């Protein structure tokens, strides 16, 4: 999940 | 004054994202994690592929080795850590206990215990030996982007997206210091352990006096709002600050007097980890989805 932008 | 580092290998193999490269403490390989699930191991000097380990279930947000080059641990969001052997490629250990997807990862000096970070809000203490969870810290409130010891093992930091930055004493599991509050997006000791390097959503990184609690540095000039970019240390030869960023570059700053010194171009999408080799002018680099590819890069000094 590093790589997603986390909103 | 001013580095020179330049292109010398492109690595590709992965075939999602890659998450996080790291150089083993001998020098000899770079391991990389990726959301494809997989662990790769290259050498450090020429970018030669090794080996695929596999086994989690999900992606993997996080790699460390331990302090003798011989295991490596993966953080991944099937809610688990894995312990591996690098020789034989076999998981050793799975640690169980998280609730949610594990984020970061690393081992203490004596590389006896494994610190982790979770979406779960949680910071976990694991003994390697046995696999069990030592202790759980309730520890932030948001997911916990990044974990790391000093260099005696005594302390650990933490850092989420909840906007602090606490350090920890490792055998108590209890909170010696918390640090606009926003996102905190890395963190982690440098050489000395005197100081720490943080990381912040508002495109912004911070040397802090650890003991001092107060701000020496900050280095700014690339793009960091979405996601949570590792940031190093450089040591081998000039004293500098390396980090990706979401310009897709890579920018290595001059630690005391905070100019950029270099901004290294290549890669297609978000350069989310930099790692930098532990004796030679080497600097890893990896990046997201659009790109999907490791680059190495040398400089005299």
């Amino acid at each position: 999940c590093r790589k997603r932008n986390r909103s | 004054v001013k580095p020179n580092y330049a292109l010398k290998f492109t690595l590709a193999g992965h075939t999602k994202a890659v998450s996080s490269v790291k150089f083993s403490p001998n020098g000899e390989w770079l391991a990389s994690s990726s959301a494809d699930k997989l662990i790769k191991i290259w050498g450090a000097y020429d970018g030669k592929f090794e080996k695929t380990i596999s086994g989690h279930k999900l992606g993997i947000s996080d790699v460390a080795w331990s302090s003798d080059s011989n295991l490596l641990v993966s953080a991944s969001d099937d809610k688990t850590l894995k312990i591996w052997d690098v020789s034989s490629g076999k998981c050793l250990k799975t640690l169980k206990g998280h609730s949610n997807y594990v984020f970061c990862c690393n081992f203490n000096p004596q590389s006896n215990l494994i610190v982790s970070g979770s979406f779960d809000e949680s910071v976990r203490i694991w003994d390697v030996k046995t696999g069990k969870c030592l202790k759980t810290l309730p520890a932030h409130s948001d997911p916990v982007s990044a974990v790391h010891f000093n260099r005696d093992g005594s302390l650990i930091v933490s850092s989420s997206y909840d906007g602090l930055c606490r350090i920890w004493d490792t055998a108590s599991g209890q909170c010696l210091k918390t640090l606009d509050n926003p996102p905190v997006s890395f963190v982690k000791f440098s050489p000395n352990g005197k100081y720490i390097l943080a990381a912040t959503l508002d495109n912004t990184l911070k040397l802090w006096d650890y003991s001092k609690g107060k701000c020496l540095k900050t280095y700014t000039g690339h793009k960091n709002e979405k996601y949570c970019i590792f940031a190093n240390f450089s040591v081998t030869g000039g004293k500098w600050i390396v980090s990706g960023s979401e310009d897709n570059l890579v920018y290595i700053w001059n630690l005391q007097t905070k100019e950029i010194v270099q901004k290294l171009q290549g890669h297609t999408d978000v350069v989310i980890s930099t790692a930098c080799h532990p004796t030679e002018n080497i600097i890893a680099s990896a990046a997201l989805e659009n790109d999907k590819t490791i680059k190495l890069w040398k400089s005299d000094c």
